[PDB]
RNA sequence: ACCGUGAGGGAAAGGUGAAAAGAACCCCGGGAGGGGAGUGAAAUAGAGCCUGAAACCGUGGGCUUACAAGCAGUCACGGCC
RNA sequence: GCGAAUGCCGGCAUGAGUAACGAUAAAGAGGGUGAGAAUCCCUCUCGCCGUAAGCCCAAGGGUUCCUACGCAAUGGUCGUC
RNA sequence: CUCGAUGUCGGCUCGUCGCAUCCUGGGGCUGAAGAAGGUCCCAAGGGUUGGGCUGUUCGCCCAUUAAAGCGGCACGCGAGCUGGGUUCAGAACGUCGUGAGACAGUUCGGUCUCUAUCCGCCACGGGCGCAGGAGGCUUGAGGGGGGCUCUUCCUAGUACGAGAGGACCGGAAGGGACGCACCUCUGGUUUCCCAGCUGUCCCUCCAGGGGCAUAAGCUGGGUAGCCAUGUGCGGAAGGGAUAACCGCUGAAAGCAUCUAAGCGGGAAGCCCGCCCCAAGAUGAGGCCUCCCACGGCGUCAAGCCGGUAAGGACCCGGGAAGACCACCCGGUGGAUGGGCCGGGGGUGUAAGCGCCGCGAGGCGUUGAGCCGACCGGUCCCAAUCGUCCGAGGUCUUGACC
């Protein structure tokens, strides 16, 4: 059992992928999306590599990222809206960012993540 | 690769090409009758006549199925597993044998009659 | 099954309590603003370092 | 017969036939940092380091410890007893030459907090007609009246990865005079890309 | 630098081509000539012919179980670079896809549909 | 009241103040509840609010404490205050 | 005129801020309301049922059902539900 | 003592002393030629297999082996399993009893609870100190770990010999079981890495996908990490003192004896030499470097404040180190993470269009398409900015400048 590790996950994977997804959807729609320290960290890395094919461009990488997030809509709005601006650039498409303060009754540090502008 | 009670092929006068080891011979600790090795066993398989019978010898480790990693880095694993009945001396007890060449046996050697004897395309 | 016997009574609630102890909140001025936050986060006021887009409504 | 280093990776080699396999080690330049020299320090040896760890951030002291007979921007140091110092900088390279026979070590790779399952051997109980603790456990640990408790000190769970070692012999195996490297053929002591060392005994029989 | 580098390197040194054969294949069986030798430095181009079997990959690498039928199965894997070997000549198929260990071969064949792959 | 199927079982809780004069209004607060002002002889008599001690929990001051094995203590002595 | 009866009644500590929150059918985002919302409201992602967690009659319950306010108590915390 | 209670067999799991020593060596002895035996004294170091049947520890049998020892701790072990056993009602027979019911004669089933307080063990940190205040390299009193053993061959077939048979002495090689690391090889996993597949509801009909078919629906494969069945290594020499047992020089026993005198030999055993702990050994710290004596008040002012970043702490970003923790490297004058990028190893030629085929699909562009931990570039993203604490250096005696 575990020593050297990579990737760092909780929940279960189906959940994982899960939300990796839904949450990297909602974000595309609003550019700027609020969660917990991790559920940025990783989201980050997720919706980074999502992006790039977004930009990636083509009837294959579209093919590719709706095979993932399953809506034209979003799709579009972004493989053709945005993923160009950044296309260009250089990776890490986006910015994650820790706010001074907890959810309830627990004290989850949380923070706000973007569509790196 | 290995085993104690086992079930393993021969071919020899073999009155059944099958038997059932106890141990291997080697330093009291057995624990693997090894590649290329000897060991202490029993028939299990039947022999219409023969002259075997349903005894038990000493015989010698041919093919196996997991590891033949030779010195040299030459490789193979049998997907069989066998030996020659030994009578005792070590000398071996038939006319023939069903399987190839490979040294780690011959690396052995003490059975080259072994080594001429079964030599070909079985 | 294994209730202990008794309680070194103060001595221990205490010697163990005690180890425990707790500490506040290390702090620094704000990164534009008044008063202070934490090593990296915005806050209600000077929301930033570069770009607030926080503070207010 | 000492060389200071950080190593890589064990992997396969050939010889005059087959082959098998040395390690990675490599030892960029030991150089005498300071010396004990018995009336200094009775247990003389020879104290250096081997590298360069970013100078921008460089502690003062150390850069003066340093001073002393000056050498430069690493942070790799450490020492050895009763090893003369034919230098004033020494490398690997020659140091040691291959057909040698060598003795190395290090860092213990760091495993982690297991019981009698890890720890040790017998790997604890059973499994089929007890699995109120299934398959395998802790052992016995003493007796009523007979010591009246629990014994002192015998195997047990924890840490039991975080620790340093030594691999007794090994051989030379090759050397690579240029980038001070070597292929030892040894037991790959501790993790690969970290903190390991050469030095060699053996005034014995065979 | 580190590994990959370093390392790269050495073996580069002594394994070299491993005599530009580069004739992989898919699991052809294929027949080649091993030094394998003992005996009065008998070394001979000893020659089997195998269904191969995959592969170990890298500096040190191997064209593996060739699976042959000589008494019954039986199947030799081989070290590539190793001088070990001379001759490697390719006889049989590069034919046929699923990626090796498709022992399904010694498996359970049937020289038959074993054929017909 | 409450437990029990029925039979049946079968507690707890008394004492704010002389008399209500028992809490305007201002001050933090979502409130509570806390600070003032007036009651008043007292309110450390304030709504469970007489007298309200023991257990145990708190805040502050003196002495005290990291080479130490003693239920306790305690006889002597020295250092503190 | 009482340590003492594993006594009786009523406080009060001790484990202990570890055990544990009632089913391994998952959540996550956005806006919203608010004194405060992981834990209320709308809305967009996703999982679990579905022959049942679905509808219905009857039994037994007996308030409650709704609408408006309200949470100090009660939900094994939270809570403007 | 114990009954307001001490859970008794057997077996696991983990053992720990003992020697009347089984195997290991050292030994004087022989009815010792060699060899191999048997006979005692010394020495517990290490070692002290697998099955079978029986709830049996015992024991008999199978096959080995150097051997496969006896026995101490409630015949060690239920707050650590197991529970066949014996030791709850049944029902059973055999057996008794006029029977009730019985038999330590059998036989078939028959509810081991356990959220650690002490002391104790194994580990991990917060203290406070080894009287300047600091970062890093050490030597160990002494504490721990391993100390086994078999087989082949040379000198040798000579020493012995009638012959069959085989020595010291000493030197090689291989293995057994065990301990320590570690992946290259071999190998196992790899919960998402790749590929095929059935059924079904949705996407938008098609193909081209998506969840659910466990917490992956089903398969065939798969790094890296963790990991044997896989790989290196070890159990040493060797030095000093000793056991039995042997001698030496020698009287007291005006010859003689290892003997109180003084000398030497001498076991895998003992001390050391091998590894791994460690001055909280307050009875070290040894050494390298470097910061320098601030301010304000009753003084043996070893008390209160800013003080040196001399340093280090915090927080941030990371780490095969890791429950926490501390450990460790970095924080933008930096590659630390992730992103990207190239590169190793993955799946096994994609999505599309093109081509033969009623068709099913086949073939071509594709050995492509997609790729999680692997080697490494690159500030594209996020390590910003800041905070605190942290010497002034006791008294006394001796020594030098």
């Amino acid at each position: 059992r575990h020593l050297k590790s990579g990737r760092k996950l909780n929940r279960h994977s189906s959940h994982r992928l899960a939300l990796y997804r839904n949450q990297a959807k909602s974000l595309l729609t609003h550019g700027r999306i609020t969660t917990t320290v991790p559920k940025a960290k990783e989201l980050r890395g997720f919706v980074d590599h999502l992006i790039h094919l977004a930009k990636r461009g083509d009837l294959h990488a579209r093919r590719l990222v709706l095979r993932d997030l399953q809506d034209v809509k979003l799709v579009r709005k972004l493989f053709d809206e945005i993923a160009p601006r950044y296309r260009d650039r250089q990776g890490g498409y986006t910015r994650v960012l820790k706010l001074a303060e907890r959810r309830r009754g627990d004290g989850a540090p949380l923070a706000l993540v973007e569509l790196v502008e | 690769m290995i085993q104690p009670q086992t079930y393993l092929e021969v071919a020899d006068n073999t009155g059944a090409r099958k038997i059932m080891c106890i141990r291997v011979l080697k330093g009291s600790n057995a624990k693997y009758a090894t590649v290329g090795d000897v060991i202490v066993a029993s028939v299990k398989e039947a022999i219409p006549r023969g002259a075997v019978k349903e005894g038990d010898v000493v015989k010698a480790v041919v093919v196996r199925t997991k590891k033949e990693v030779k010195r040299p880095d030459g490789s193979a694993i049998r997907f069989d597993d066998n030996a020659a009945v030994i009578i005792n001396n070590q000398l071996e007890p038939r006319g023939t044998r069903v399987f190839g060449p490979v040294a780690r046996e011959l690396r052995e050697k003490g059975f080259m009659k072994i080594v001429s004897l079964a030599p070909e395309v079985l | 099954h294994p209730v202990p016997k008794k309680k070194t009574s103060k001595a221990r609630r205490d010697a163990r309590r005690s180890h425990h102890a707790l500490t506040p909140p290390t702090l620094v001025p704000c990164p534009e603003c008044k008063a202070m936050k934490p090593p990296h986060t915005v806050c209600p006021e000077c929301g930033y370092y570069a770009g607030r887009k926080v503070l207010e409504v | 017969m000492k060389g200071i280093l950080g190593v890589k990776v064990g992997m396969t080699r050939i010889f005059r036939d087959d082959r098998a396999v040395p390690v990675t080690v490599i030892l960029a330049g030991p150089c005498p940092v300071v010396q004990r020299r018995t009336p200094e320090k009775d247990g003389y040896t020879a104290v250096q380091l081997g590298f360069l760890p970013q100078n921008p951030k460089r502690v003062n002291r150390p850069l003066k410890g340093h001073f002393a007979k000056a050498g430069v921007e690493p942070v790799r140091i450490l020492r050895e007893i009763r090893d003369f110092n034919p230098e004033g900088d020494t490398v690997t390279v020659e140091i040691f030459k291959p057909g040698e026979r060598v003795d190395v070590t290090g860092t213990s790779k760091g495993r982690g907090f297991a019981g009698v399952m890890k720890r040790w051997n017998f790997a604890g109980g059973p499994d089929s007609h007890g699995a109120h603790k299934i398959h395998r456990h802790p052992g016995s640990i003493g007796n009523r009246k007979t010591p009246g408790r629990v014994y002192k000190g015998k195997k047990m769970a924890g840490h039991y990865g975080a620790e340093r070692v030594t691999v007794m012999n090994l051989e030379v195996v090759d050397v690579i005079p240029e980038e001070n490297l070597l292929l030892v053929k040894g037991a790959v002591p501790g993790p690969n890309g970290g903190l390991v060392i050469v030095r060699e005994t053996k005034k014995a029989a065979k | 630098m580190n590994r990959g580098a370093l390392i790269k390197l050495v073996e580069s040194r002594y394994v070299r081509t491993d005599l530009p054969e580069f004739r992989p294949g898919d699991t052809v069986r294929v027949s080649y000539k091993v030094k394998e030798g003992n005996r009065t430095r008998i070394q001979d181009f000893e020659g089997i012919v195998i269904r191969i079997r995959r592969n170990g990959f890298n500096t040190t690498f191997t064209v593996r179980k060739v699976s042959y039928g000589v008494g019954v199965e039986r199947i030799f894997p081989l070290h590539s670079p190793l001088i070990q070997k001379i001759d490697i000549v390719q006889r049989g198929r590069a034919r046929r896809a699923k990626l090796y260990f498709i022992r399904n071969l010694s498996d359970r064949e049937i020289r038959r549909k074993l054929r017909a792959d």
